[PDB]
Formats: structure tokens, C-alpha cells, sequence
């Protein structure tokens, strides 16, 4: 559980040195562009219900074998757990986007996720497809691109934060 | 580490909630105050050698009995260790200003100090006397801004209350 | 009653700590944002009659099937209760802006609406059509300033997420 | 998978007891009732194609708005999914008759229908319209025996009670 | 708990006497009409969802002060709890009808309920009104006289079971 | 009291469910078996004096050593108490047949039998030989019908196994 | 937690098919032979006290090394746990015989039994000897060929039931 | 718990009215003077260890019987619990001062305290003396009239906060 500021002091502690002015230049930039970081976290959590619905429904549409008997999203109980997993993964991504660091995502959610899915028989390749759809859905909302829903906001540059969202989603796919 | 961001997120995580207006408003507080705190940390980083030497001398002038044989600080090796321990505390105060909370201080000195100082027989008054001297000597505006010095004295008062 | 202050105190109380520097930074965020949300609270307070009335027909216009015998809103008394329900929700959105958190919404209306609507046969899509219409109809700046609409659409999106 | 046999066995297992006189009297209840219960399972298995088509047709006629754009069923691909889901429900009602309890229904139909139907947003009142019509079209004794019909109405009334 | 058979045994234990012929004949009547008892009970359970909403909405309409601000059924949290515990009362009545004795109703639900309702501030006048509606609904369903819902059942009389249901709901109203 | 009815009601109560068809199927089994059990209870009630009084004699014939001084049954008051216990056990077996389960046996004679007999130095095989002889006289159909004898012998084998 | 009826629908669910005529025809025989099955369970649980005694005592006599010092059945505590374990194994066989399916035996008892016994050092060759004695005792009581004790029942054939008891015990020997 | 803002909406809920202009105005004063309120709490928490030490020092000195044998602060164990209770009370006053309302102080600390102290034998005559000493020292630290500790701060009038903290500690003495 580390934010952007804690990451700076953790690295500098390993050499037992005070946080220098040069290292503080990264933090002053982080604070200056903090309000842009609050444009975006508000955007994802406002549309969390729609994003997970697109991911899971689109994932099944491309792999019709999941709803056939023996598939891992067949009954109602399995379908409800798949939707609940999509929400938890998205919830922890919006934690890292707010904090500015991936520590919260890595240590509380993706720790041991690969082993659990192996024991349960969850398909690993289909879990990647679900998250990759969530990654494209979230990025579209960050840059205010989604065709049906548009959130009124002042013009600006979104490259730094949208790229960060893609990096957090790739960590999930790479771990599982 | 305790901070405005981590405490806010951890409360949301416990209840399984997305970050909402309550959570984003707390982070807005860090943005406003980051200007004042960051000035103090950048000031102490460039002048840590003078603060440590001045604080360390005040400890031994007030308590000359630490020099006598059989006490802590009875030798040259033990004397230089005293200044090294003050440097660590002034380093973590500098970390507590950058982080924005008391994270590093609780995690790295206050966590188990009370047991350690008892085993090695190091009086807690000696460390208290060093910080009291630094806290009272800092003055505005020649040292730092009016608001930056408020944040600095907040960090010194926290460690002092921990040792007694 | 989730809020910036109550969450900060609850986190500090659970650990048995005094209000530290990080805790005061959380309250500092409330002061900066208080003017923005209290502007929307004063606007909604004066137009609860006009907003609720327009949203009521919007819900029934999209779903005319509620007028038939045998389903919700089949009588004059039931249609009157429909508009009273929208006022109740729009009253707590007004309370949420003043408080600064989703406390009033979560404890009073969200509460256990899932079990109640199942028993009384009230479709959750009927309510959403009322809040969706109000959220999209809002425009800047003839209604409120840019920052006020951010907080107002923030509360509307939360109550929609509970119904779907 | 709740049944007469498994409820009795699990009760004795939890207390660490051999199957006793009271345990074997319960299984005699299944033997007496299996005659009528396995007669209704045959008719449903032999006419599931006609029953599903009749029930699904009345579901859409009662709520024609489901055909409208933006609702559940605005395309041919979505409509043929609605009939498939009803065929699933009629299949697990057939299992409930053979097994002798609400086992198959509770695990494969009702376990998470509350979350799934909310997330994909298909109203649950439309499912009730399908099963209510099936329950009312049941005729005795041209369709099945008098005791078989009571068992079949017992399974349908559980499915409807789940969504209400 | 105690059922109809076990109530006879407990009475004969207090005198240390075997179950006599006179008491055994009373049980034989209970068994002979045992098909009616399950035939009664199924009618109550199959309509349990609509019976409760009959009671709670009926109690509110005659006493609008419940949903006024400061009332005990004002918000959604209180309204949901009113439906939840009102259904619990109906659940234990079907246990008493099925078992043939009111001991299960008294021991597991009615024990200490009155003192709890006082602590929470629940009005006793309104609670007994809701229960008395449930008794009227269950009896009408038991005798198969519901206006809009018919169930096919062989012709016969059920005054014995309707009198049984009415007394069980009267025990709840008399306790609180 | 464990029986057919209480086992299913307790199972349904724990899960918080209304009595379903699985529970009503168990009670139906009680109706079929109640005819046979209530004949065995009637036969035992009208002849308990003869069964008990002969059963005690068989116990003392197998173990004459109980007559010796210093043992259980060494005086005339003690020997009467031995017959009185067998009457108690034959009384609870009559209760078991009426109730329909091992309820009355478990909570009134079996629960603390191990500690009481050990403390009072009552050998358990003296009570076993009493029930074995009673179970050996039992013949069909002079005493009771074919099914009543099965129900009666089932209760006697339950009692012996607890003393084994 | 699966009986013979539930096993039929589990096989049918794998192919998403309604319960066919052939399966329903096999189930009708189970109901027809239900009374024969009831009798079997009754005989085992009536003599369960002495079955576990013949097995455990019989296993000791053929392998006297168990009661020798250092053996796994030396003291009273080891002897007591041997009788309890033998009775638990027999307890689940009656559950499987009553339900008509062996899933309850495998899932709740045999799952992990081999791993547990290896850690504790229980000899496997001795354990299967005790069970093989229990299998012979159970078959003798089902077919009513016990030398000392007889139960009066209507004449009939239970080759199907006695053979079924044999297969459940052979599963226990194969598991460990 | 309830802060100053939640107190406004709870009172306005009891009449089911929207938050009025007059009540809104009184809230803006709370927000406008919010810098002083934080400026005040920071003074109390920086001297919490010093404040609680005066109170127990003063309380014992005027009542020398407490430290005598038979007193309620005699051994070290009772002396430590006296300091732990003194800091806990001063801790909750700072919570109420930060929040602006006394709801937190009453519900979590002051509820049932009188019953506990009576059972434990704690003298309530000396307890209120300890609180009254804390009340005097805390007011001095807010108004910066402490004899030995002075903190450089912007000049202004803060008698509004000084009267407020005196009222919170008054509730402590009234409750016990
Ligand atoms: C929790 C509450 C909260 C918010 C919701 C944000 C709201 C917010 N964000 C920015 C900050 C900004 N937002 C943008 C504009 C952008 N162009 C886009 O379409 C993107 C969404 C975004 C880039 C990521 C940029 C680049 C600025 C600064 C420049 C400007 O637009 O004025 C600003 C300052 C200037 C401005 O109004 O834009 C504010 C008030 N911050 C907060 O405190
Ligand atoms: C703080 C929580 C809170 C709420 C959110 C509402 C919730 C609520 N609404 C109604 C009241 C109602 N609401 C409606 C209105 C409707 N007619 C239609 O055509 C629609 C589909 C449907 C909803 C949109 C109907 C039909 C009733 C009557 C149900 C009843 O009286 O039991 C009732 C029943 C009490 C009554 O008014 O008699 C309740 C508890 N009340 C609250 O105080
Ligand atoms: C519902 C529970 C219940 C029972 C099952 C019995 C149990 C029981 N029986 C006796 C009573 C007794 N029982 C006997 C009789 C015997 N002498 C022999 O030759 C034999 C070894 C043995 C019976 C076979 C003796 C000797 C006593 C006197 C005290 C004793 O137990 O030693 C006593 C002691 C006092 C008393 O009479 O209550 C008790 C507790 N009574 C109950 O109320
Ligand atoms: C992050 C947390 C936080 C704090 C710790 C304070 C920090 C703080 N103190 C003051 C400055 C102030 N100093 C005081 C208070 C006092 N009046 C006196 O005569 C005494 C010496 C002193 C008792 C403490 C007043 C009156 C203000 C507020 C300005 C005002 O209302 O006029 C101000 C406003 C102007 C400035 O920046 O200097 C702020 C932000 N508030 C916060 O937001
Ligand atoms: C630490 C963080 C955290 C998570 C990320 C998950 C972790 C997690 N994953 C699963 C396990 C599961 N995850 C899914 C979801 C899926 N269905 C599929 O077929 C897809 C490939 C896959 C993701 C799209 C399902 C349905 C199961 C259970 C497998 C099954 O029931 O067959 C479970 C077991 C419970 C369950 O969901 O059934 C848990 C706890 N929950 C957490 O608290
Ligand atoms: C996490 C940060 C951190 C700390 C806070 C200290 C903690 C610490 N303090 C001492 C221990 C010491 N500290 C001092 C200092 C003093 N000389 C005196 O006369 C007084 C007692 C005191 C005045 C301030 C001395 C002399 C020792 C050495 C004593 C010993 O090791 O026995 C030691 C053991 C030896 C050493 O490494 O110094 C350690 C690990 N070190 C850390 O890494
Ligand atoms: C074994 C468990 C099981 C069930 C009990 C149901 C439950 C269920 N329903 C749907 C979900 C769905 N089922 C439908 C059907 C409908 N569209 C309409 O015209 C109607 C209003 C509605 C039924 C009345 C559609 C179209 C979807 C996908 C959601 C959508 O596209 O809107 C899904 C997801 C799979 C899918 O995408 O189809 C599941 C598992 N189906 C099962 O397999
Ligand atoms: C497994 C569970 C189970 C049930 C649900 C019932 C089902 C049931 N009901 C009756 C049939 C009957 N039960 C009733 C009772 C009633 N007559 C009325 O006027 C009322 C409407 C109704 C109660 C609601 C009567 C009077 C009969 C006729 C014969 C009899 O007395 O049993 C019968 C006997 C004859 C027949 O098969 O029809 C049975 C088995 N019993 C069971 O074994
Ligand atoms: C709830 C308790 C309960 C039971 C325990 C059974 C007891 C039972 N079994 C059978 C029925 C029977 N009993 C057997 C079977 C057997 N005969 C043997 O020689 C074997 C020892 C035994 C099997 C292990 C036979 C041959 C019949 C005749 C019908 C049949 O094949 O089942 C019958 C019908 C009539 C009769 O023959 O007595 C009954 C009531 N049913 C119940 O109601
Ligand atoms: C949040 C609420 C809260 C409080 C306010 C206290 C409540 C409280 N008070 C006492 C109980 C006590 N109260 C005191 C304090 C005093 N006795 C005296 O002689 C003085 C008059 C007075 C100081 C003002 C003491 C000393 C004890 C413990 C008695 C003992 O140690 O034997 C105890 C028992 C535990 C203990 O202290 O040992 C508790 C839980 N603690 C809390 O958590
Ligand atoms: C119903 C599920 C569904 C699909 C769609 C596809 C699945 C799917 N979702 C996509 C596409 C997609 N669809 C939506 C949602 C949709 N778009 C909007 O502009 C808004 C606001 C929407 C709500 C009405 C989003 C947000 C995306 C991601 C953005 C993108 O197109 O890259 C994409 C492209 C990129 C990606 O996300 O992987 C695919 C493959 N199949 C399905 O069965
Ligand atoms: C507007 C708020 C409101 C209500 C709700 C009613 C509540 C109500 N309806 C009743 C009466 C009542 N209601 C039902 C249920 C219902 N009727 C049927 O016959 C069938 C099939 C039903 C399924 C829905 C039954 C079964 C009865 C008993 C008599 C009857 O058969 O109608 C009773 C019971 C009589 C009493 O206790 O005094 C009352 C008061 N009135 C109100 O003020
Ligand atoms: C000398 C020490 C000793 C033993 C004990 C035996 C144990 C034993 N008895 C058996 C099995 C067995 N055990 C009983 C029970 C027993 N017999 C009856 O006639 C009745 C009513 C009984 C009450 C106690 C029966 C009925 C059988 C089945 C008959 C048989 O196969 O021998 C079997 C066959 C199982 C097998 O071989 O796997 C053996 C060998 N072995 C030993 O080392
Ligand atoms: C011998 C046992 C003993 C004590 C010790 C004190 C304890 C004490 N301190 C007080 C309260 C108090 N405490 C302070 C804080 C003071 N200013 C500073 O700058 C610092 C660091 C301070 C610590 C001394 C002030 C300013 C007051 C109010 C003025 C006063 O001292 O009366 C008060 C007055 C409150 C009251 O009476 O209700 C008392 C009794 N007196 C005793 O009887």
C-alpha cells in the first residue's frame, strides 16, 4: 500500500539519503497535474457498471463455448461470480490510478491470483480477453471518446493518464 | 504507510467501495498543502549537516553526566553514534514532510524504540533534549516560510511526544 | 454517515491515535470544495418542485405500459405515489451535496431498496429513466457553474449505479 | 442438491449417528410419492418444445415494450436468447421432479439470478409472465393425473416465488 | 420443539403413565386427516410472497403515520426490515400448522419478542394490525376462497385447519 | 425429540426456507408407517407388566452373582429397583414407538447412562441380557403383525447397542 | 451429496438433454426395489456394534505385531482410535448403501485419507485387512447368513444388494 | 457519528424540509472559520502528553488520600489506568472539536460510563476535578496563554473555540 509520494521515499531510503531537490521535481509535477488525475478516476467509477457489462458480454460473444454445458460461465451462479470478479479487478485499477502507484493493485489483488484460477479450473486465456476489453473500455472513458456517453469537461491532454491505465491493465493480464 | 491517500483508499477498500466524492475530496487536501510541506523538506535536505551538529551538542551540554565512564556515550565510538542516531531521526522527519503523514516515523523509529532503548540503556531524555533545542531555535521568516515552519514543528512535536 | 470528516475520525479512532497532520489535511480538502457543492445545494433547494415534476412524466413517457390495469401505477393514488418517490430521492441528493458524502444516500434510500422493490413489484428501470433524464438535461452555465455541475452529476451517477 | 434422502443423511452425519428408524421413514415418503412425481416428469420431457413456445409467446405479448430499441429484445439474436432461457428453466423444473426437491432449481437457476439479471438488465417480471401462463394453462386430467398436476404446480410456484 | 405426537407423550410423562387408548385414538384422527394438513400447508406456502405484501401495505394505508417523517417505516431500511420480519412470523406459523403444535412458534420466535419491540420503539398497535391481516389472508387461502387465485383440490371441508391457523396468529397478537 | 417431523423442520429452519415439497414428502412417510407403529405401542401398553416382570427374571438367571453381598442387587430393596429400571426402559420404548423416532430414548435414558451406571457400580451387561431375552420371545404373528414386530425389534436393538 | 436420482440428472446435464426414457426406466426399478434396499440398511445398523468388533479383533489375531510395543495399536488410546475409525468407515458405507451412490463415501470420508494415514504412520496392509473383514461381515448380515443372529424377513433375493455392498468396500481399499 | 454538517440535515429531516437559507448561512460561518478550527486542534494534540500530566498531578496533590493505601490510585497498575483514562477523554474532546459537534463524544465514550465507574468503585468526586484541570489547560493552549509553551501564529480572536471546548468538557462532568 504505497502512493506516489511513498514510492519516492522507499527508493531513497535504500541508499540512506535525504530526498533531493531533483527527486522532488518529479513530485512537484505530480501535484501540478493532480487535478487531471482527478478528472479521470471520477470518470471510470461513474461508468463502472457499463464497463464490466461490456467486458464480460463481449468476452462470451467471441467465445461461445463458455455458455455451453461444461463451460465456466454456464449456470447462473457461475455467471454472477464472473461479473463480480470483473468489478473487483476494475475497482483495484481505479485505486492505483488514484494513488499513482501500482503497489495497492499488486499486493492486495494479484498476489496469488494465478494459483487460485488454476485450482478452480478458470480458463486463463479467456480471463485475458475480458480484461483487455475492460482496458479498451476504460481508456475510452478517460479520454472522453465513448460514442454514446460524453462527460462535459475542460479541454486538456490525457496522454499521461490514459497510458497509465493501460499499464495497470497489462499487469493484470501478465500475472494471470 | 499512513498518509492522506493511503488512509482514504484503505477505508474504501475495507467496505468494497469505489472511490467516491468523499475519497476524492481528501486527496484534494494533499494538493493544497503539498506546496507548504515540500518547501520544508527541500530546506532541511540542503542544511542537514548544520542542524544535526547543533542539535547533538545541545544534548550533551544539558547532560554532561553522559561523558562519565560506565554511562552511554563514555567513549569516542559511542559519542559519534549519538550524532548518527540524531541524523536518522532528522532524516525520517524529512521523509514525513515529503510523504504527507506520520508513516515513516511510526514504521521506522517509533515502532519498537521503547524496547530497544531499554536494552542498550539509552535515556529517552537525551533524544528529547536534542529535538526541543531544534524546535525552539527555528524562527521565521529567516529560516523558512510561515506556513512551512508550522508543518516542520508538527513533525518535531510528534517524535517528542513519542519519547515521553 | 460517510463524509470526509467522519471517515478520517473513524480511521484515527480505530487505531487509537490523536488527530495527526494527515488528518487535518483531509479536512482542508473539505474547505476548498465546500463552496462548489454548496452552490449546487442552494440551486436544487429552490427548484425541487420544477425538477421532480418534469422527471415524473419522463419516466412514464418511456414506459407507457405502467398505465394499464394490473401493474404499477394503474390507479390515480399509485401515480401520485410515483412522483412522491422521485421527490424523496431528489431530497436526499440535496442532502448529499451539503454533507459532502454519500452518507444520506446509503443509509436512507439505497439502504435495502433491493428487497423492497421486489416485494411491491416496482421496476428499477422506471426510476433510472427519471434520474437519467435529469442528469442529461442539466447544462452549463444557465443552471449552475462548471464546478457545481461536477458535484451534482456525481451524486446522480451514484444513485443510478445502485439501481443497475 | 436438497432432497428427501440428502436432508436426512446430512442430518444424521452432522450428529454422527447411524441411519435410524426416523431416517428410514423419510425415504419411504419418496417411494410413495415417486409414482406421481415421475409421471409429470415424463409429460414435460415429451412436450418441452410445444410448452416453451407457448409460454415464451405470451411473455412478449404481455410486455410488448421489450421489442423497443434499447430494451432486452431489440434484435433477432436477443429474442432467440429469451426462448433459450425459458427452455433452460423448463429443463430444470423437469430435473426438480425427478430428483424430488428444489435441489437443481436452487443451484443452477436461483443461485445468482439476482445479480445476473440486474447486470445484464433483463427485467424479472417478464420471466414471471412466462411461468404464470404455463401454470394457468395446466389442465386436469387431459394433460396428466390429478396428483401429477399438483406436483408440477408445486415446482412452478417455487420458480415464480424466487423472482417475487 | 414438540409436534402433535410429542405433546401427547409429554402430558403422559407428568403422570408416569403409558399412552392410553383414549389419547391414542386422538392421534389416529390426526393421522387420518394428515393429507388435509399438508394440503392446507401447501396453500399457505405457495402464496407466502403475496400474503406479506398484503399485510404490510394494508397496515400502512389505514395508518399513514407510519411512513411520515419520524415514523417507524419511513426509510427503505425500516421498510425492508418490516417486510423481512413480517415474513418470519408467517414462516413460523406454517411450522406450527405443519407440526400441529404451537410450541415451535412460542419457543423460537415469540420468546422475548415483546421486550425487543419496546427497545426499538416499534409500535405494538401497528404490529398487531399487520399480523391480523396475515391471519385473514391465510385463512382465506386455506379454505380456498381467495378472490383472484384458485387452486384445484378435491372437495371437502377444512374448518378444522382454518380454526387452527386463526388461533396460531392470535397467539402472536396476544404475546406482544 | 428427534423424529420425522422435527428433523425436516430443523433442517428447513436452519436454511431459512418455507416448508417445500421435500419436507412434505417426509411427513407423508410418517402416515404410511404410523399404522404399524401404533399397533405395537397398543400391544405393549396393555401387557407391560408381563413383559417387564419376565424380562427381569431372565437377567438374574444369567447372572446369579448379583445376589452376592457387596454387589448391586444384594438385598430385596435393591432387586426391586432393578425391575423398576427395566420398566422405565420398556416405558421409553413405548414412547419411541408413539413418537416415531429415537427422541424419547436419547434424552431421557441414554444421555447420561454411561456416567450414572459407572458411578453406582451397575454392570451394563445386566441390562443388556434383559432386552435380549425380550427380543427373543418376540414371534410373528401371534404377538403382533409382521410389520409391528419389525418396528418393535428396531427400538430394542437401538437400546442394546447403546449399552454395548 | 448425490443419491441415485441426482446421479441420473448429473449425467444428463453434461449433454444438456432432458431425462430420457431409458434412464427413467432404470429409476423405476430402484423405486420398485426400494423396500429391499431399506431392509439392507436396517440389518447393518442393527449389528454395527459387533461388526466393527469382529473386524478389529480379527485383524489383530492374524497380525499380532500391532499390539507389540511400538505397534500402531499398542496402548489404550491407540486401541480406542482404531475402533472409532473402523466404525466411521462403516458409517459412511451405510450412507452410500442408503443413497444408492458412492459420492458421499468418496467426498466426505475417502478424500485425503491416504495422505492423513501416511503422515500418522498407520500401516496400510493392516488397514485393508480390517476393511476386508468388515466387507465379509456386512455381506453375511445382508444375505441373512450370519451364524448366530437371524432376522425374520419375507423370502427374496438380494444378490443385487449384497454385490452393491461389496463395491463400496472395494473403493475404500483402493483409496488407501 | 455526526459532524456539524450532518447535524444540520438531521434537524431538517425531522420536518422533511430542504436545507433553508438561514441554516445554510450558519454553515458558511463554520466553513469560513475552518482555518482557525484546525489551527486550534493542532494546539491540543501537540501538548496532549503534557496536559494529561498536569491533571493527574493536580488531582492527586489536592486530594492526598488517593495515593494512600486503600485509595483508587494507589499501586502502579491503578496509576497507569488513571493516565490512560485521562488521555482517552482528552482524545475524544479533540475529535469533537475537529468535527464541530459533540455527537462523537457522547455516543462512543460517554455512553454507560457512569454505570462502569460505579461498579469499579471509581470516585466521581475526584474524576471531575481531573477533567476540570484538563479543561483549564486545554483552553489556555488554544488561546496561546500557556506560560512556558508559545507557538507563533497569526494574530486573531479565537474566543469562539475557547468557549466551545469548555462546553464539551462540561458534558463530561455532567455525564459522570
Ligand atoms: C475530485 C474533483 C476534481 C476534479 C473532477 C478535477 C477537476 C479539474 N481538473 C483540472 C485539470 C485539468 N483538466 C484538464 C483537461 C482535460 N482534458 C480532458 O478531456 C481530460 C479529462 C483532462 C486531462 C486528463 C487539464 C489538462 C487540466 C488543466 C488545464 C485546464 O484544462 O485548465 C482542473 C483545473 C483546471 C480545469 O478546470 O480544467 C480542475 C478543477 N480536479 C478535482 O479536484
Ligand atoms: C427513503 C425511502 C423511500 C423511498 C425511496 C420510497 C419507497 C416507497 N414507495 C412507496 C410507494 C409506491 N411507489 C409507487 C410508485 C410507482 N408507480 C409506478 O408506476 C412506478 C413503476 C412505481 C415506482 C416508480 C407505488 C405503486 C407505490 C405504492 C406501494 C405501496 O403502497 O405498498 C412505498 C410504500 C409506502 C406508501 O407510500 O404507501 C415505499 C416504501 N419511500 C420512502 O420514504
Ligand atoms: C430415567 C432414568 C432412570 C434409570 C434408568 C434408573 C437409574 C437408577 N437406578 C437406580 C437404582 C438401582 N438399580 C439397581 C438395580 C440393580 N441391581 C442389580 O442386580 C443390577 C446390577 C441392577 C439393575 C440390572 C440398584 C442396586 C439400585 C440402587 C442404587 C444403585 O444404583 O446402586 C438408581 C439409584 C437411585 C434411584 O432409584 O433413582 C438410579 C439413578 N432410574 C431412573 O429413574
Ligand atoms: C492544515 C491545517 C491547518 C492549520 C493547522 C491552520 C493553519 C493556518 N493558520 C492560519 C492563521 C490563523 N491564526 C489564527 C489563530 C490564532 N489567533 C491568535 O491570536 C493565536 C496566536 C492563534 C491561535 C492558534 C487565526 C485567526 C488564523 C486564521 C485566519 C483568520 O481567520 O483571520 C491560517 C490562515 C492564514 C495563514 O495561512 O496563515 C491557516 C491556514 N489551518 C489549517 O488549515
Ligand atoms: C483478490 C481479489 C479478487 C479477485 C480478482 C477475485 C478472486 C477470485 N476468483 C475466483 C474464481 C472465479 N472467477 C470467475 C470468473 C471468471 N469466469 C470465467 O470463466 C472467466 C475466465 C473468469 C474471469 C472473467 C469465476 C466464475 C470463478 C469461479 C470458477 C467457477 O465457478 O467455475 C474466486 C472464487 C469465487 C468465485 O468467483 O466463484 C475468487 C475469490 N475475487 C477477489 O476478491
Ligand atoms: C532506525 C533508525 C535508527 C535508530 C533510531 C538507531 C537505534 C539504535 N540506537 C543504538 C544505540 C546507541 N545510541 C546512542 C546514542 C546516544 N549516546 C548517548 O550518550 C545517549 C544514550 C544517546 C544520545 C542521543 C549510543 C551511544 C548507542 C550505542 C550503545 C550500544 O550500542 O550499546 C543502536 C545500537 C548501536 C548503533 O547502531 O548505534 C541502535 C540500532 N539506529 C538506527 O538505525
Ligand atoms: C443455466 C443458467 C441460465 C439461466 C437460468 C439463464 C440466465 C442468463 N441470462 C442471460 C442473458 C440473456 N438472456 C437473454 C434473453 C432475453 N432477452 C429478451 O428478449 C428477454 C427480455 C430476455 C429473457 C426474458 C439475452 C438477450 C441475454 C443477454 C443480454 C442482452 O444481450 O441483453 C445469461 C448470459 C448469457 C447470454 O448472453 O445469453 C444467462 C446465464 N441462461 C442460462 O444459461
Ligand atoms: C405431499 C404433500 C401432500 C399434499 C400437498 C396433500 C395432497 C392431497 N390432498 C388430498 C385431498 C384432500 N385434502 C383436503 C383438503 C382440502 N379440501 C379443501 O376443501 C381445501 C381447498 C383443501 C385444503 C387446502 C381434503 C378435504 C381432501 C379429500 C380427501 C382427504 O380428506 O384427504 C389428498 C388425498 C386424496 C387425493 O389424492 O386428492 C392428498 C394426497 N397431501 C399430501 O400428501
Ligand atoms: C421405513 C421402514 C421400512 C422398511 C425397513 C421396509 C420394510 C419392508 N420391506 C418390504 C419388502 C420386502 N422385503 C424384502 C427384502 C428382504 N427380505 C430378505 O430376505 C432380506 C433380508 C431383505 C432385503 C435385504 C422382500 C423380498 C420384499 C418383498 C418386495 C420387495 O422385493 O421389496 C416391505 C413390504 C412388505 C413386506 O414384505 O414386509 C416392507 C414394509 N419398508 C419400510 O416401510
Ligand atoms: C472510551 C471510554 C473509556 C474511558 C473513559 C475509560 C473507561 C474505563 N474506566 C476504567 C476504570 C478506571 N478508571 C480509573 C480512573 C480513575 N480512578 C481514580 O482514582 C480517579 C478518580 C480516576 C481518574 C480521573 C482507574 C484508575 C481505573 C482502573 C482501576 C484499577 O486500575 O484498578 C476502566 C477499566 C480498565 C482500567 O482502566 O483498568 C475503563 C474501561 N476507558 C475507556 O476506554
Ligand atoms: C455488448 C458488448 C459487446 C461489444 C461491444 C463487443 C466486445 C467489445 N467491446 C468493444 C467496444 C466497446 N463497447 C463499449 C460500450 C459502448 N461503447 C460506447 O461508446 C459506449 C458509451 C457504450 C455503451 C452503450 C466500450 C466502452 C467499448 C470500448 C471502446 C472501444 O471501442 O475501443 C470492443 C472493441 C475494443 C475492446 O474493448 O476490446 C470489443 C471487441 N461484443 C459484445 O458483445
Ligand atoms: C391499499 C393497501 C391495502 C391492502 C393491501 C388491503 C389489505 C387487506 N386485504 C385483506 C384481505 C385479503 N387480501 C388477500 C390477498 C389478495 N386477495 C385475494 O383474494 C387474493 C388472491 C390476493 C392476492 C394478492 C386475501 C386472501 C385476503 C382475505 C380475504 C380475501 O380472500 O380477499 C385484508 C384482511 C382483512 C383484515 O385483516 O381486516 C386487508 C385489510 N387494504 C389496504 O388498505
Ligand atoms: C480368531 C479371531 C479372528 C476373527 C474374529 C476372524 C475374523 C473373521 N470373521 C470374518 C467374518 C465374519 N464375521 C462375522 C461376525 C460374527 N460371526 C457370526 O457368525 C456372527 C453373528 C458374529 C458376531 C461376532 C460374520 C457373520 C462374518 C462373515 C462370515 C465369514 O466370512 O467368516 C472373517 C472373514 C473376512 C475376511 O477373511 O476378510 C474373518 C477371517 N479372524 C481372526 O483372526
Ligand atoms: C503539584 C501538582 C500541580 C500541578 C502540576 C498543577 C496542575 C494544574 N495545571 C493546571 C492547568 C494549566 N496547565 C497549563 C499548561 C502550562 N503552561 C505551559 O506552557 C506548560 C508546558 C504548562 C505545564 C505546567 C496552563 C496554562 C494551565 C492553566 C493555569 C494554571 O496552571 O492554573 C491547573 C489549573 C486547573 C484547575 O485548577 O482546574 C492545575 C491544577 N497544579 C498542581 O496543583
Amino acid at each position: 500500500m504505497l502512493d506516489a509520494f511513498s514510492r519516492v521515499v522507499v527508493n531513497s531510503d535504500s541508499k540512506a539519503a535525504y530526498v533531493s531537490g531533483s527527486d522532488l521535481q518529479a513530485l512537484k509535477t505530480f501535484i501540478a497535474d493532480g487535478n487531471k488525475r482527478l478528472d479521470a478516476v471520477n470518470s471510470i467509477v461513474s461508468n463502472a457498471s457499463c464497463i464490466v457489462s461490456d467486458a464480460v458480454s463481449g468476452m462470451i460473444c467471441e467465445n461461445p463455448g463458455l455458455i455451453a454445458p461444461g463451460g465456466n460461465c454456464y449456470t447462473n451462479r457461475r455467471m454472477a461470480a464472473c461479473l463480480r470478479d470483473g468489478e473487483i479487478i476494475l475497482r483495484y485499477t481505479s485505486y492505483a490510478l488514484l494513488a499513482g502507484d501500482s503497489s495497492v493493485l499488486e499486493d492486495r489483488c494479484l498476489n496469488g491470483l494465478k494459483e487460485t484460477y488454476i485450482a478452480l479450473g478458470v480458463p486463463t486465456n479467456s480471463t485475458v480477453r475480458a480484461v483487455s476489453i475492460m482496458k479498451s473500455s476504460a481508456v475510452a472513458f478517460i479520454s472522453n471518446t465513448a460514442s454514446q456517453r460524453k462527460m462535459a469537461t475542460a479541454d486538456g491532454d490525457c496522454s499521461a493518464l490514459s497510458s497509465e491505465v493501460a499499464s495497470y491493465c497489462d499487469k493484470v493480464s501478465a500475472a494471470i | 504507510m499512513k498518509s492522506v491517500i493511503t488512509t482514504t483508499i484503505s477505508a474504501a477498500d475495507a467496505a468494497g467501495r469505489f472511490p467516491s466524492s468523499s475519497d476524492l475530496e481528501s486527496v484534494q487536501g494533499n494538493i493544497q498543502r503539498a506546496a507548504s510541506r515540500l518547501e520544508a523538506a527541500e530546506k532541511l535536505a540542503g542544511n542537514h549537516e548544520a542542524v544535526v551538529k547543533e542539535a547533538g551538542d545541545a544534548c550533551f551540554a544539558k547532560y554532561p553526566y553522559l561523558k562519565n565512564p560506565g554511562e552511554a556515550g563514555d567513549s569516542q565510538e559511542k559519542i559519534n553514534k549519538c550524532y548518527r542516531d540524531i541524523d536518522h531521526y532528522m532524516r525520517l522527519i524529512n521523509y514525513s514532510l515529503v510523504v504527507g503523514g506520520t508513516g515513516p516515523l511510526d514504521e521506522w523509529c517509533i515502532a519498537g524504540a521503547r524496547e530497544v532503548y531499554r536494552a542498550l540503556n539509552l535515556p529517552g531524555s537525551s533524544y528529547i533534549a536534542a529535538f526541543v533545542f531544534t524546535r525552539d531555535r527555528l524562527c521565521v521568516p529567516r529560516d523558512m516560510s510561515a506556513q512551512a515552519a508550522v508543518e516542520f514543528s508538527g513533525a518535531l512535536d510528534y517524535v517528542i511526544n513519542s519519547l515521553c
